[PDB]
């Protein structure tokens, strides 16, 4: 009950080299580019000619200046200058002198997840 | 290119200012990569997304929109003029990429029209938003009534199409208005007032003669118009004169001001941001949309 080639996954390969055909309960594994998150198995195997779910690479954010000063918030470690957060990282922002955390707004703590930061506001006080 | 704007994609937050804050950046940068269609290399996965982060604050806004159908930063503090006519204004644009309730936008149109029009055509506000930094170009004019005007004056013509046949008052509205900036626009010092009221009246087509003569030669170079001041005032400023110069058809003026538009390489974002962003990825998208 062979299987053919592992299939591709976004952002991540094969640890080994690709062969057209793989025996019964051969296994491959997966990882990542740099920044991006393993979510799944990393491990698939051929079982009964076919082969098992394969993961998803997540995205990591990149926090925007741009948004930060429209939002009015800032960093709250800003010799630690991340640019980038891997999925599952968080980030504490602060009010800029002058705004308070509004309303509706999300917490001032904020995790990454597959490239998508929600970040906070702050109005006028 | 799409990726030197990656950061217009973002989540809406906030009250009823700060809300439609967020939402601008994200309702035009879908808008200007539809039309330069741009999702193949930026990442055709990436849309649906924008695309209900648009929805999202569509309906937090409507948690904003008064019994009157005007808005303001909470329903307790009275509606403003320039916020109702800037929800208009995003909303219109809006309708091609989400489902916006008509009742909703001409809701909107028709309080405008009704209660805050003076008998000589101007608009009129009587309760600033608090966040000025939003307003652009408009924050501190000494041709006000002018400029909120225009502005009012812009989004209810952006809003024809749609509220015309819910609303026999608006071409009425809008030729009351069109009279007092022609009436006034010679006199007119400030080039930030010429551009928007410039392209108000080239929607309607009531910028020629001497009004055209002035809008032209108030620009400097033949390539923008500045005043002295905020730089993105004079980036918002020239995407209303680009937009009125597609207006006019003046395909042979455009080249240079485009240029210029480009060769300021602004990617919208950053405080106080709201009006030049969306005017000018506004502006850009329209310039793709005709030429040649």
């Amino acid at each position: 009950g062979k299987c053919g080639p592992p299939p591709p996954i976004d952002n991540g390969d094969i640890t080994s080299f690709p062969l057209s055909v793989y025996a019964p309960a051969s296994s491959v594994e997966y990882q990542c580019q740099n920044l991006y998150q393993l979510e799944g198995n990393k491990r698939i195997t051929c079982r009964n000619g076919q082969w098992s779910e394969p993961p998803k690479c997540l995205h990591p954010c990149v926090i925007s200046r741009e948004i930060m000063e429209n939002y009015n918030i800032a960093l709250r470690w800003t010799a630690k200058q991340k640019l980038y957060l891997r999925t599952g990282e968080s980030v504490e922002f602060v009010c800029k002198r002058g705004y308070r955390l509004s309303s509706r707004s999300h917490t001032l703590r904020t995790t990454c997840w597959d490239g998508k930061l929600e970040y906070p506001t702050c109005a006028k006080r | 290119d799409a990726e030197r704007l990656k950061h217009l994609i973002v989540t809406p937050s906030g009250a009823g200012e700060q809300n439609m804050i967020g939402m601008t950046p994200t309702v035009i940068a879908v808008h200007y990569l539809d039309e330069t269609e741009q999702w193949e290399k930026f990442g055709l996965e990436k849309r649906q997304g924008a695309l209900e982060l648009i929805k999202k604050g569509y309906t937090q806004q409507l948690a904003f929109r008064q019994p009157s159908s005007a808005f303001a930063a909470f329903v307790k503090r009275a509606p403003s003029t320039w916020l109702t006519a800037y929800v208009v204004k995003v909303f219109s644009l809006a309708v091609n990429l989400i489902a916006i309730d008509s009742q909703v936008l001409c809701g909107a149109v028709k309080w405008l029209i009704l209660e805050k029009q003076k008998p000589d055509g101007v608009f009129q506000e009587d309760a600033p938003v608090i966040h000025q930094e939003m307003i652009g170009g408009l924050r501190n004019n000494n041709e006000k009534d002018m400029a909120l005007t225009a502005f009012v004056l812009i989004s209810l013509q952006e809003a024809k199409d749609i509220c015309e046949e819910q609303v026999n008052s608006l071409p009425g509205s809008i030729t009351k208005a069109g009279d007092f900036l022609e009436a006034n626009y010679m006199n007119l010092q400030r080039s930030y007032t010429v551009a928007i009221a410039g392209y108000a009246l080239a929607q309607m087509g009531r910028l020629k003669g001497p009004l055209l003569n002035k809008f032209l030669t108030t620009a400097k170079d033949k390539n923008r118009w500045e005043d002295p001041g905020k730089q993105l005032y004079n980036v918002e400023a020239t995407s209303y004169a680009l937009l009125a110069l597609l207006q006019l058809k003046d395909f042979d003026f455009v080249p240079p001001v485009v240029r210029w538009l480009n060769e300021q390489r602004y990617y919208g974002g950053g405080y106080g941001s709201t009006q030049a962003t969306f005017m000018v990825f506004q502006a850009l998208a329209q310039y793709q949309k005709d030429a040649p």
